[PDB]
This record gives C-alpha cells, structure tokens and sequence, in this order.
C-alpha cells in the first residue's frame, strides 16, 4: 500500500527555481519506479519522465530535454527534481505515481496505480 | 503516435457509450484508459480493456486493427469524468486530449 | 548466479509478461528478494 502524499500549494516568484517533492510514508520507497504528470485546465495531461528509484535509471520527454533533474535517493526514501527557466504558461498542476515495477521494458505491462493529490504551483510577477 | 480524438461526447443517462481513440499504429500496443473525474485525483481503470478488480463492471472494450474503443454499461449519474487513452510508445507515454461525458 | 546475503520474503516467485501475447521478449521481475549485501560469487552463462 501506498499514499504518495506531498506538500500543498506553494506561492513563489517568477523565474525562481521550483522545487517539488512527493513522499510515500506507506510501502517501500524502492520495487515501485515513480512517475509524475502534469495536469492544466483545459490543457490535457503532460508526461515529463520517470525516474526508476532503485535502478537510477531516469528517462525525459521530448518536451522537457533539460529543463528538469530529476533525482531519487533510498536512503532519504523521497524523490525530487530541480525545475527552471519555467514560464507563466507552463504553470499548471503536477502529479505523482507509482508503477509497482522497477523494469525498464516492464513498464508497459503495468498502469498508474495510485495518483497523488495534486500540487497546485502559482507563479507571481 | 499522435492521438486526435473529439472534443466532448454526449449520451442519455442508461445507454451503451461508444468512445474511440484513434491514433497512428495503436494496434498491439497495450492503450490505457483513465479516468478523472470533478474534484478527484485520476484512477486506473483500463490496462487490453482490462479493468482493475473493485471497480463496477461498467467499463470494457476491445482493440482493432488501428482504432481502440471503450463500451459504457449501466451508465449513471456519478459516471461525470474525462477519459484520457495513452499507450507506452517509443519508452515515452503520450496524453491525448481527452473527451468530457456529459449526461442529461 | 548470486551466493550473496540477502533476506527472502515468505514467497519469493517471479513476475512474467509475454509482450501482447507474443511469446517473444519474455521479460521477468525480480520479486524474489531486497536486498545484495555482502555479495561474494556471481555467474552467467546459457539459460538452464
């Protein structure tokens, strides 16, 4: 079992680096690779990566090349990344999920189990 | 590889829903369906057509040659959700835009 | 091949995907232990 709980809302100016986290507390940090997801408004949803905790193994999306590191550490049990040069338009909600799986290649036999509450990012300026 | 799918579908409250995901080359390559629904965080509902067990047995489908379709039984009032059809193409995951079911 | 220390669950056993039924890639899941301290011998060769 698993919650993926993290922090909420958080308010922070324009062009400032952002830094989201999403933390378990419930099964294993490791034997299930995490993956976030955006959601915005009328928008769909955006994949940017996955990180794969005990592999280490992290892979981007075409749309996000550069623009995030992201890094996963079993001692801490918690995984985050590092986001910049963020624009007003790319303000939008970010998820997280887990694949119960810590395989490259069997990823696709899997789906997102469990979601998180969502972490709403307002950008002032 | 592109995913292109109508902006909203519209059915009576009880009826069989036929909603398609059409794609380029989605045949043999294991589409999942989503759904979000007003308020709450997404759930997994689909992952060939086949649905997680503790979930009503309203959500089902099949996958053709080039085209994936869900088929809605015992459609109800708390069913208001948007359904998102991805698939793990290329080791990446691609978010269509979505339908929104609405229901009179 | 692995004479390493490590715990075994209750039930160790093997997760396996046949890639869309094709019965070609075969691809497992390591759910048989957690942990690889104190390895000393490891081995590969053709599948048994």
């Amino acid at each position: 079992q698993v919650q993926l709980v993290q922090s909420g809302a958080e308010v922070k100016k324009a062009g400032s680096s952002v830094k989201v986290s999403c933390k378990a507390s419930g099964g294993t940090f490791s034997s299930h690779t995490i993956t976030w997801v955006r959601q915005a408004p009328g928008q769909g949803l955006e994949w940017m990566g996955r990180i794969i905790p005990i592999l280490g193994i992290a892979n981007y999306a075409q749309k996000f090349q550069g623009r995030v590191t992201i890094t996963a550490d079993k001692s801490t049990s918690t995984a985050y990344m590092e986001l910049s040069s963020l624009r007003s338009e790319d303000t939008a909600v970010y998820y997280c999920a887990s694949l119960q799986t810590v395989d490259t290649a069997i990823e696709k036999y899997y789906g997102m189990d469990v979601w998180g509450q969502g972490t709403t990012v307002t950008v002032s300026s | 590889y592109e995913l292109t799918q109508p902006p909203s579908v519209s059915v009576s409250p009880g009826q069989t829903a036929s909603i398609t995901c059409s794609g380029d080359k989605l045949g043999d390559k294991y589409a999942c369906w989503y759904q979000q629904k007003p308020g709450q965080s997404p759930v997994l509902v689909i992952y060939d057509n086949k649905r997680p067990s503790g979930i009503p047995e309203r959500f089902s489908g099949s996958n053709s040659g080039n085209t994936a379709t869900l088929t809605i039984s015992g459609t109800q009032a708390m069913d208001e959700a948007d359904y998102y059809c991805q698939a793990w193409d290329s080791s990446t995951a691609v978010f269509g835009g979505g339908t929104k079911l609405t229901v009179l | 091949i692995k004479v390493c220390e490590f715990q075994f669950c209750n039930d160790p056993f093997l997760g396996v995907y046949y890639h869309k039924n094709n019965k070609s890639w075969m691809e497992s899941e390591f759910r048989v232990y957690s942990s690889a301290n104190n390895c000393t011998f490891e081995y590969v060769s053709q599948p048994f």
